[PDB]
């Protein structure tokens, strides 16, 4: 429930927050922050940003309460020089010294009581204030409070967005009144409870709205079902230990008064930050003006400038350069000439500015690409990932003139760069990952891959047979020749062979439904819709269409262009046009044949290297799991290590059927997956499936505690952090539709796996291009999480280095190399 | 299924929307956007991926505007500024990529921009004659457009529909359906028409008069 | 931006027949995108880049061109191939269609189908009437239609309407009306709706009487 960064203190009309858990949430989160000293300041870092977030909402005042729990040393340290103590490690009790004091600087009030927990003084000052009058919001970060959601009552945090209390009906289903049940059977973090079992994929996580209809576990009934009623009776004294989440009682004595706001120190509030070297984030209270009418200029002095370009096609290479303009001190400064003024110029620094760079270096000039406003908010948010996108969301306009797009990439500049300095999460993402990677880029667009030109031709008769073969199939069939493809006509021989049923819930009705998912459930009878299906799987490669690659090859290099995006996907990969690599039929023997048309120049070799399966590793550091990362440090195989621990079998006694049901589990986790999904990919029955995951979950327990933890880190924070601090905007995880919040839910424990192992790929590509520049090699492709070169013995052994040792993981990562003449000829 | 309005006034914003359901707006696919009519003559105004939006439209980038809601499983589309000189019939279109390919398009929808109000239609009935050949005529009406169909949508043989004309802000369709004469009038024949603009539902019959 | 041209654009051909349409471009066009639609749908898929066909189609369709021109030849015409046809391009191209060569289907010469309707009580209740004309099933689409009240020729107030060619045997219809005024109607007494046709030398009369 709610939560993103730590803070606490009510007040009515005020939030009402709490100070327990949210400072052992950022203590095992964004430890990459210290000083240049050697003092921590991780969680210390936390104050100045989340008070100020609500503070454009406000309010009257805010008061402070600290833990006095029997386990709090690192949690009451807010207030050790004040009052209350107990026991726990030494590790974080020195860096909540220096809040303390910044408490009452900023004018807010204290209060505290000895004896009672910390979620007890919630529940009080909610109830109390509903009587008097005043507009309360319970606010917390701990499945715990939630129960308490009423009139007057709402939800909001000084992390992140709004709630309402209608919003709780949808996803969950269940009653406030009745919310206090919902925890006792769950599970989760910090409360020990262990056995969910099954019956029907529902298991604990989409069960809950069933148990309101007759408790079963808290006062009558005596019969029912299994997995409902037969972990009640089974776990004794471990229900008894689970009311610590109950325990959030509202008669408690205390009175305080609730006054008004305080006056600030501001004389000392600078100076306990710069001792912290966070005392220049302070000018974050003003307010930001910009509009599209500027002014402009000519030639004289333009270094550091935000420039702006027009193009005659999307891509670069073959565009000729019409107009190109700068913006300096809100003036813009407009050019006579296109290819000359790429020479007075010393960064590319703006919107598009890779797209800029590659025009450069066809023409023969090392242009390096500087600041972008598109990769700004694409940190903030992964829902601008366009140059239009940013400029009418944030305040402007994209034209087609270059003299008002320079201009916009200045003001863009300007409120983005603000609401990223009080980010240094992203800051270390912006100048170590974005802004040198797009160096990266621009090099291997303006270079290219060398194709075969006496293959493609080949391969395009060789292909025409296997399509002349399957094309007379249809034709042997049905009788009559028709006119194939069309929905028009193809309704004509199923008038002859009449069997059309229906498909489900996905829309029909429409003209468009019929051509998009039809005859795809009717495979499974009759073998004439089969073989249409089978030749929509034989007959793609660009999707019916084969772009031309010895045609598409330029007049003056010869070489095939490929335009990478730096933003475009969600989870962190860059997403390849003109042609699209990024989604290729990999282990099928259509997709490997595109493949050997990719080779290197007349004496240089093609060096691919593929990441083995780092999606898998990085389940195992983010979880800390130690049965996982036991497989990783020995270095043996994960699908045979899986199926010995699930069905009790040796290593070297499994068979090729055990290692398939582990291999659909360890791709399936993923995303998730659920039990139904699981019955249709396997000969595997739907009670069998079951018994199937939780085998999973016995072998490896923090995985389990880990998808609970994404459960709880996803629906309550909006988005879904990685290693390095990478954002995912989803509002949708809180739904009232079975098929949006179960769609949500696959994209939630998606973007920490697949996000991640592509910047672990991005961080690598920096580290590389050094490199290369004196080895005399290049980079050419990015597909998934493979990187192919081109040089060759030398460099095989150096970027094995590289991709390996990037960042020091729990896990050990392993690369497999390939060299060759041709792509085919080096696999992965 | 496109919805939004069927008039607009110059200089003003359009709002349009495509819903979709079952298979969602972050699994996969681009969703595009082109217009056609009365020219026959296309144009692009761009797309919307999974992830966000990553669209690169046309030269005409400082009126159009594309956003969207996840929540509600839905894309809208802003066209500001928007004059007579935009050709309309818009389509939900719709890219696959990683193999480039266009398959399933949108459904039409008839927008027309003017400065003109919304008027009602007026159903009259037509006597058969010759062989018994019936007609409907629907006149008085703005805008586009007017589904007509015979019986509630049973009987389909020998329909003809005819396009609306434009005679000085107002429009005039019409439809004829050929029957025997063992049919007319021992069976009602009735021509069932509905306008959306004006929301105007009305039923009328064929009597021998 | 380029320039996409369709030639031609209306074309009409017998099952059996060879047919030929030519997509042109201004600038050295790359690859080239094919289209089909009925009426009715959506388009679809047909053939793709250069010559080979696509998911399904018949044999007997084929592609040809490279450099400025490219062009779709069919050898066996048949009755369901009549369409509307569309080019596109994604090389030096921001992606926008063509015109759109609308092929028909070529049938015999058959005789109109023509009907003179009367007004409604509705209609003259309310101060207008309108004198309706439907003709049926006839080839080719040339047609003059005629109104003569009492003797004399109108020519004012006729609204002519022309509909696109039918999927079940391939024919054109056209409908013909004649909005007047209430005391215009009671005035005169004899209306006519004439039709001069390719098939037939006189013009096919139909007139009623009040």
């Amino acid at each position: 429930m709610r939560g993103m960064l730590p803070l606490f203190e009510p007040k009515g009309r005020v939030l009402l927050v709490d100070g327990h858990h949210l400072a052992y949430r950022t203590f095992h989160a964004l430890k990459g922050l210290t000083t240049s000293r050697g003092e921590p300041v991780q969680a210390v870092y936390g104050f100045a940003k989340s008070l100020l977030k609500a503070l454009k909402e406000d309010g009257d005042a805010v008061i402070v309460v600290f833990d006095a729990k029997a386990p709090s040393f690192r949690h009451e340290a807010y207030g050790g020089y004040k009052a209350g103590r107990a026991p726990t490690p030494e590790d974080f009790p020195r860096q909540l010294a220096l809040i303390k004091e910044l408490v009452d600087l900023l004018g807010l009030a204290r209060l505290e009581v000895p004896g009672y927990e910390a979620d007890d003084v919630l529940a009080s000052l909610a109830k109390k204030a509903e009587k008097e009058g005043y507009e309360v919001r319970i606010l917390t970060a701990d499945k715990d409070l939630y129960q308490l959601l009423s009139d007057r009552i709402h939800v909001l945090h000084p992390e992140g967005y709004l709630i309402t209390p209608a919003w709780l009906w949808e996803k969950y289903g269940l009653r406030p009144d009745q919310w206090a049940d919902y925890r006792a059977l769950t599970g989760d973090e910090s409360d020990n409870l262990p056995g969910v079992k099954g019956i029907g994929e529902k298991t604990a996580r989409k069960l809950l709205e069933e148990w309101g209809s007759l408790e079963a576990l808290l006062k009558n009934l005596d019969r029912l079902k299994p997995a409902i009623r037969e972990k009640i009776l089974a776990h004794m004294d471990d229900l008894k230990l689970s009311w610590d989440l109950a325990k959030v009682r509202t008669d408690l004595p205390l009175e305080v008064d609730f006054a008004k706001r305080r006056e600030p120190d501001r004389e000392r509030l600078r100076a306990f930050l710069e001792r912290l070297e966070f005392g220049s984030l302070l000018h974050e209270f003003g307010l930001l003006e910009s509009p599209k009418a500027l002014e402009e200029a000519p030639w004289p002095p333009p270094e550091g400038a935000f420039v702006g370009f027009v193009l005659s096609r999307k891509e670069p290479m073959w565009a000729d350069l019409l107009a190109l303009a700068a913006a300096r001190g809100g003036r813009v400064h407009r050019a006579p000439e296109p290819y000359k003024a790429l020479r007075d110029l010393k960064e590319a620094r703006g919107l598009l500015a890779k797209d800029l760079s590659v025009l450069a270096l066809r023409e023969g000039l090392g242009l390096p690409p500087g600041d972008d406003p598109m990769l700004l908010a694409y940190l903030l948010d992964p829902s601008n990932t366009t140059p239009e996108g940013v400029a009418r969301r944030y305040g402007g306009e994209w034209t087609e003139e270059a003299g008002e797009r320079a201009a916009l990439s200045e003001r863009l500049f300007a409120n983005l760069w603000g609401r990223l300095e009080g980010e240094e999460r992203l800051l270390w993402l912006y100048r170590e990952v974005e802004r040198p990677l797009s160096a990266v880029l621009a090099h291997m667009e303006a270079t290219g891959v060398r194709l075969d030109v006496a293959y493609l031709r080949a391969l395009s008769l060789e292909v025409a047979e296997e399509i002349a073969r399957l094309e007379a199939e249809v034709f042997r069939l049905a009788g009559h020749p028709f006119n194939l493809n069309s929905r028009d006509q193809l309704e004509r021989v199923l008038f002859d062979e009449l069997g059309l049923p229906a498909i489900g819930k996905t829309e029909k009705t429409g003209k468009r439904s019929t051509s998009a998912a039809v005859l795809e459930a009717l495979r499974e009878a009759h073998p004439i819709v089969e073989k249409i299906l089978q030749y929509r799987e034989l007959t793609k490669l660009k999707s019916t269409y084969i772009d031309p690659l010895p045609d598409l090859i330029h007049p003056r290099t010869g070489r095939l262009h490929t335009r990478f995006n730096q933003t475009a996907t969600a989870t962190g990969r860059l997403s390849s046009s003109d042609p699209n690599l990024q989604n290729i039929p990999v282990r099928t023997p259509l997709g490997q044949r595109i493949r050997r048309a990719f080779i290197a120049e007349e004496g240089w070799l093609l060096v691919a290297l593929d990441y083995s399966q780092i999606e898998l590793r990085v389940l195992a550091h983010l979880s800390g799991d130690e049965n996982l990362i036991r497989v990783f440090q020995e270095g043996r195989d994960i699908h045979t290590e899986t199926a010995s621990w699930m069905f009790g079998v040796p290593r070297e006694a499994v068979d090729p059927l055990m290692r398939r049901a582990a291999k659909t589990i360890n791709f399936g986790v993923l995303y998730g997956m659920s039990a139904h999904r699981l019955s249709q990919e396997l000969a595997i029955p739907y009670e069998e499936a079951q018994a199937f995951i939780e085998r999973y979950f016995q072998s490896f327990p923090k995985v389990r505690a880990w998808i609970e933890k994404t459960l709880e880190e996803g629906r309550r924070r909006g988005y879904v952090e990685t290693l390095f601090g990478r954002r995912r905007y989803v509002p949708d995880l809180e739904a009232r539709v079975k098929s949006v919040r179960e769609a949500a839910e696959r994209m939630a424990f998606n973007m920490p796996v697949q996000g991640t192992a592509a910047d672990l790929m991005k961080l690598a590509m920096v580290k590389l291009f050094p490199r290369l520049e004196e080895m005399g090699a290049r980079m050419l492709l990015q597909v998934h999480d493979e990187l192919v070169l081109e040089a060759a013995e030398a460099v095989a052994r150096l970027a094995k280095e590289v991709m390996e040792g990037v960042y020091p993981l729990a896990v050990p990562l392993e690369v497999e190399v390939g060299i060759g003449e041709d792509w085919l000829s080096a696999k992965e | 299924q496109e919805s939004g309005p069927g008039l607009v006034k110059p200089y003003q914003s359009l709002s349009l929307s495509c819903t979709v359901t079952g298979y969602s707006i972050t699994s996969d696919y681009a969703w595009n956007w082109i217009r056609q009519f009365p020219g026959n003559k296309l144009e692009w105004m761009g797309y919307i991926t999974y992830s966000g939006t990553t669209d690169y439209n046309p030269s005409l980038k400082s009126r159009i505007s594309i956003t969207r809601d996840t929540s509600k499983n839905q894309f809208f589309l802003q066209l500001n500024s928007v004059t007579t000189e935009d050709t309309a019939t818009y389509y939900c279109a719709r890219y696959y990529y990683g193999y480039w390919y266009f398959d399933v398009w949108g459904q039409g929808t008839t927008l027309t921009v003017s400065s003109a109000k919304t008027t009602a239609p007026s159903v009259y009935p037509l006597a058969p004659v010759s062989s018994v050949t019936l007609g409907c005529l629907v006149k008085g009406y703005f805008p586009e457009p007017v589904t007509l169909t015979w019986n509630s949508g049973s009987l389909s043989s020998g329909v003809h529909t005819f396009p609306a004309v434009l005679q000085s802000d107002l429009y005039t369709l019409s439809s004829s359906v050929t029957v025997t004469s063992s049919t007319w009038p021992s069976q009602s024949i009735t021509c069932n028409v509905a306008h959306p603009a004006s929301s105007t539902k009305v039923d009328k019959k064929i009597e021998p008069r | 931006d380029i320039q996409m041209t369709q030639s031609p654009a209306i074309m009409s051909a017998s099952p059996g027949e060879k047919v030929t349409m030519t997509c042109s471009a201004s600038s050295s066009v790359s690859y080239m995108y094919w289209y089909q639609q009925k009426p009715g749908s959506s388009p679809r898929l047909l053939i793709y880049d250069s010559t080979n066909l696509a998911s399904g189609v018949p044999v007997r369709f084929s592609g040809s061109g490279s450099g400025t021109s490219y062009s779709l030849t069919i050898s066996r015409m048949e009755a369901e191939d009549a369409a509307t046809y569309y080019c596109q391009q994604w090389s030096t191209y921001p992606l926008t269609f063509g015109a759109g060569t609308k092929l028909e289907l070529k049938r015999a010469d058959a005789a109109p189908t023509v009907s003179i309707f009367p007004p409604s009580s509705e209609q003259l209740t309310s101060g207008g009437a309108s004198v309706v004309c439907f003709l049926n099933n006839f080839y080719p689409k040339d047609i003059n239609v005629k109104w003569k009240i009492d003797g004399s020729e109108r020519q004012n107030g006729v609204l002519n309407s022309w509909t696109d060619q039918d999927s079940k045997d391939s024919t054109y219809s056209m409908s013909s009306t004649l909005t007047l005024t209430k005391d215009e109607y009671e005035r005169h007494n004899s209306y006519t709706c004439e039709a001069t046709h390719k098939t037939s030398t006189s013009p096919i009369v139909k007139s009623f009487n009040r």
